[PDB]
RNA sequence: GAACUGAAGAGUUUGAUCAUGGCUCAGAUUGAACGCUGGCGGCAGGCCUAACACAUGCAAGUCGAGCGGAUGAAGGGAGCUUGCUCCUGGAUUCAGCGGCGGACGGGUGAGUAAUGCCUAGGAAUCUGCCUGGUAGUGGGGGAUAACGUCCGGAAACGGGCGCUAAUACCGCAUACGUCCUGAGGGAGAAAGUGGGGGAUCUUCGGACCUCACGCUAUCAGAUGAGCCUAGGUCGGAUUAGCUAGUUGGUGGGGUAAAGGCCUACCAAGGCGACGAUCCGUAACUGGUCUGAGAGGAUGAUCAGUCACACUGGAACUGAGACACGGUCCAGACUCCUACGGGAGGCAGCAGUGGGGAAUAUUGGACAAUGGGCGAAAGCCUGAUCCAGCCAUGCCGCGUGUGUGA
RNA sequence: AGAAUAAGCACCGGCUAACUUCGUGCCAGCAGCCGCGGUAAUACGAAGGGUGCAAGCGUUAAUCGGAAUUACUGGGCGUAAAGCGCGCGUAGGUGGUUCAGCAAGUUGGAUGUGAAAUCCCCGGGCUCAACCUGGGAACUGCAUCCAAAACUACUGAGCUA
């Protein structure tokens, strides 16, 4: 780079990336656990995973890592799958 | 720009009135103004229609001392103006400042009137105008400088123009060296010999 | 007041879809004579009640698939 | 934001200004949405110094458009009249 | 009330004539060039070719009312003396963290014959700064840069150990608005700074009341952007067949949003002489030049949209980028080197080489209009405002005037 | 203070405004098209004299016009270029006459848009103009509705040329 503000923006960008990656991994981990819980054909563990996953999903949606429509879509679809499994 | 050269060789070539001198003695007994110039001068030289258009266009341009870019701009403006462009061209070309300060009686020749108007010696409402192309709106009191009212060239030009005719549409007060224009001249006012239609025939080709 | 479009069914070999031909007569820009042009559209037939030859009227909606954004509102004429 | 400012028409050393309602991320005389009047810094003769349209300006302010400093001064001076 | 009102022919085939028929001419215009010649002013315009390679100089910073640190004046006083130091204080300046801006403004027309442009529409979306309402801004923690110390290096600097600040970061406290969940219940945030002050607890340290800026959740308004449908958009048929994610459905995934956008199965569909596919060529429009008109040619200046940024790809940061002076990888070409490794991108403004028939100064200032930053002074601005060279264009004025046989 | 201090270029046979002489002698040369020149050249090269433009004047390259010479407005095919060697027939184009309906074409109107500038008309400013600028007009286009039914199309029922 040439202007020092470009350098500062760059380094703040790698810091922001190294931050955001961990939290994106965390949310993906929680939804993945939930999804493999439903796909394993068990209800109680699916209930527990959903209850333990919604708070982090919504906290992250508010935190600005992901967009809120995405979180709402995830919640609705997973709840629909579990309710379908309930029968 | 302007034309510099003999002022009666042109008259000899054209063979018509072509006012270009003070008119002190006469129009004839200076240059035998009936033959075209040069060695080949006695021949009448019957000329075609294009000759007619060229000859009268040169006639009008030389009598009013206007160049051809300016003249064609004048013609385009006349064509733009409504109501029989042929006389619109004459009416608009008459309202030039130098020709007005001539015809108001302040100058011996068109060239001398241009001499006076260019060197900032004439007013319109007191404001210095020195463009020998200014189109004078009707109503303006064209006058010479209060400083310049004592010059004898204006006096001699005025006494010479005292006997040249009356146009019967301007109102001129001569004591104070001032003019006044009320309304634009009509077609019948100007010399009804040269036709305007042949010019517009020339420029329509 | 939906903006409909009337047309003639041409082919319906794809499930829950129908092909409609719409005929217009456009004036030639210079020669002043009218020429009949045609347009082919795909419409969503939810209950595949449109056979070939029927004459129907469709309506514009959001895209249902790629190159399929019209839905038939009702059949107005059948076929022999 | 969307702001009201001056667009420089006219000729060299003879300015003229259009009071333009433009998005602030646009050129000086680029695209706009509406024009409310003009300001002439030469006046003279029958030329008017300034004129604006009051109702459209009130509408634009009621929709929250920030006027520039010179535009603000001229609009308040016009509102005085 | 006015918005137009306009159309010319000639020469040349013959010993001569009429007709047909081609060639040439008289007009208006160019970003024009060349030859001869040359006084001035005003307004405009100025690499059309090599999107060929580029020396140096300039073209994006700003905030101490966010934060530690260090520079710490003037001083109220003291010591010995007339100079310094020091207690308390303290006006200035900024390397670093942090907040905005850098996605605007500016340039070019390579690609692109349709995911572009123009006309008319519509439904499933997002949106910082701006405006109007509503509800709040409580309490904790773990670090780290700079700063010391050590190692390593030619440099950019890299690494080990110690400690610190916040409007940097993450839990915790509740939900007028919101999200999903069918009712049922559940889910999800905040940062404090500057100016004052009556009374109260108390070091009016602080708590408390007010104002200013600022922060959080949400509804609406504009502003900007994304997506879909119908019609139009160069020449060639001596280019007639093209397509297997291709056409439609179901389940799932994905995006802010509809959708074969992606995937697994189901059937064999879809487009085309109303010109599909392929080849060549080319940014599009308002508009410009001509013409009586209908048309014909065209896209110099100015304005709207699109695309690109040495060549080819990819993502991160954000409200918005696949990013014009940001990052990473690979390549070509120039350069430094201690041989380990590094640096560069004028299609930003002047400038040079080269190409060409041919297109200019390595100039000034923030004075004005805008832009970015800050509350305010104010800084930055080759955008902009002015200068320079050029008969390149349009317009205007001069080189005089009368008499003089 | 001083007329002081600042005119060139092309052309002159016809088309196209403007002529004589001298020098060569189908040589040298000119040229947009016809064409000039071989011993009086208004056409070559020079002189005088004129004609046309003018701080410019010519030349070249490019577009439209003239060209009704791609003819919708607005051409032709016996002999000048131009009727397939001749039938049958697909898509397409066209459709005798009456009654009735509908309203796509067709006609009139309303509404929204057709960005600004540029073009046109009337004003304002710089001594005028170039140039700048106010107001209006216009942008033949496109879309959505309302009304009419003569003609065409679509629907039904007839008639016989
Ligand atoms: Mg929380
Ligand atoms: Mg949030
Ligand atoms: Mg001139
Ligand atoms: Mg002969
Ligand atoms: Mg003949
Ligand atoms: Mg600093
Ligand atoms: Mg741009
Ligand atoms: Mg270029
Ligand atoms: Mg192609
Ligand atoms: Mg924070
Ligand atoms: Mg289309
Ligand atoms: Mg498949
Ligand atoms: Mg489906
Ligand atoms: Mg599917
Ligand atoms: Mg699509
Ligand atoms: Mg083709
Ligand atoms: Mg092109
Ligand atoms: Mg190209
Ligand atoms: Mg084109
Ligand atoms: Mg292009
Ligand atoms: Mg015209
Ligand atoms: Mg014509
Ligand atoms: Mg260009
Ligand atoms: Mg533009
Ligand atoms: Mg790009
Ligand atoms: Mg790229
Ligand atoms: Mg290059
Ligand atoms: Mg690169
Ligand atoms: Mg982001
Ligand atoms: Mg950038
Ligand atoms: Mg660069
Ligand atoms: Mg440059
Ligand atoms: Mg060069
Ligand atoms: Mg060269
Ligand atoms: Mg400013
Ligand atoms: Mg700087
Ligand atoms: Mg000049
Ligand atoms: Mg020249
Ligand atoms: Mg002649
Ligand atoms: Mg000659
Ligand atoms: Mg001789
Ligand atoms: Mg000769
Ligand atoms: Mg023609
Ligand atoms: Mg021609
Ligand atoms: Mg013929
Ligand atoms: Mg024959
Ligand atoms: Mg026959
Ligand atoms: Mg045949
Ligand atoms: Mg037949
Ligand atoms: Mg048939
Ligand atoms: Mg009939
Ligand atoms: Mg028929
Ligand atoms: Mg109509
Ligand atoms: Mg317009
Ligand atoms: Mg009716």
């Amino acid at each position: 780079a040439n202007t020092p503000s470009a350098k500062k923006r760059a380094k703040q960008a790698e810091k922001r990336r190294s931050h955001n990656a961990s939290l994106r991994s965390m949310v993906r981990t929680y939804i993945k656990n939930v999804v493999k819980a439903i796909d394993a054909k068990d209800l109680e563990k699916a209930q527990a995973a959903f209850t333990a996953a919604v708070p982090v999903i919504d906290r992250m949606a508010d935190k600005g890592i992901i967009h809120k429509n995405k979180a709402a879509r995830h919640k609705s679809r997973l709840s629909g799958h579990i309710k379908a499994l309930s029968t | 720009a302007r034309y510099i050269g003999p002022k009666c060789k042109l008259s000899r070539r054209e063979g018509t009135d072509l006012f270009l001198k003070s008119g002190a003695r006469a129009l004839d007994s200076k240059c035998k103004a009936e033959n075209v110039p040069g060695q080949h001068g006695q021949r009448r030289g019957r000329l075609s229609d294009y000759g007619l258009q060229l000859r009268e266009k040169q006639k009008v341009r030389r009598i009013y001392g206007v160049l051809e870019r300016q003249f064609r701009g004048y013609y385009q403006e006349a064509s733009r103006r409504k109501g029989s462009t042929g006389e619109n061209l004459l009416q608009l070309l008459e309202c030039r400042l130098d020709n007005v300060v001539y015809r108001m009686g302040f100058g011996s020749t068109r060239s001398e009137s241009r001499q006076l108007v260019s060197h900032k010696a004439i007013t319109v409402n007191g404001q210095t105008v020195n463009i020998p192309s200014y189109q004078v709106k009707a109503g303006d009191v064209v006058a010479v400088r209060e400083k310049s009212k004592n010059q004898l060239r204006i006096a001699q030009a005025l006494e010479l123009c005292g006997q040249r005719g009356r146009v019967e549409w301007v109102e001129v007060d001569l004591d104070k060296k001032a003019g006044t224009f009320k309304s634009a001249p009509a077609r019948s006012d100007l010399s009804a010999d040269i036709n305007e239609n042949l010019i517009v025939e020339l420029y329509s080709k | 007041t939906v903006r409909t479009l009337t047309g003639r069914v041409v082919s319906d070999k794809m499930d829950k879809t129908v092909t409609v031909l719409i005929e217009r007569r456009v004036k030639h820009p210079i020669y002043g004579k009218y020429v009949k042009r045609s347009t082919k559209l795909h419409a969503h037939d939810e209950s595949n009640q449109c056979r070939i030859g029927d004459l129907v009227t469709i309506r514009e909606t959001r895209p249902l698939a790629k190159t399929k954004a019209w839905t038939l509102v009702d059949i107005v004429e059948r076929a022999v | 934001m969307v702001t009201i400012r001056l667009a420089r028409g006219g000729s060299k050393k003879r300015p003229f200004y259009h009071l333009t309602v433009t998005n602030s991320r646009n050129a000086r005389d680029g695209r706009f949405v509406e024009r409310i009047g003009f300001f002439n810094p030469v006046a003279t003769g029958g030329e008017v110094r300034l004129s604006v349209d009051q109702e459209r300006a009130t509408y634009w302010l009621g929709q929250g458009a920030q006027p520039s400093e010179r535009v603000a001064q001229l609009l308040k001076d016009a509102a005085k009249a």
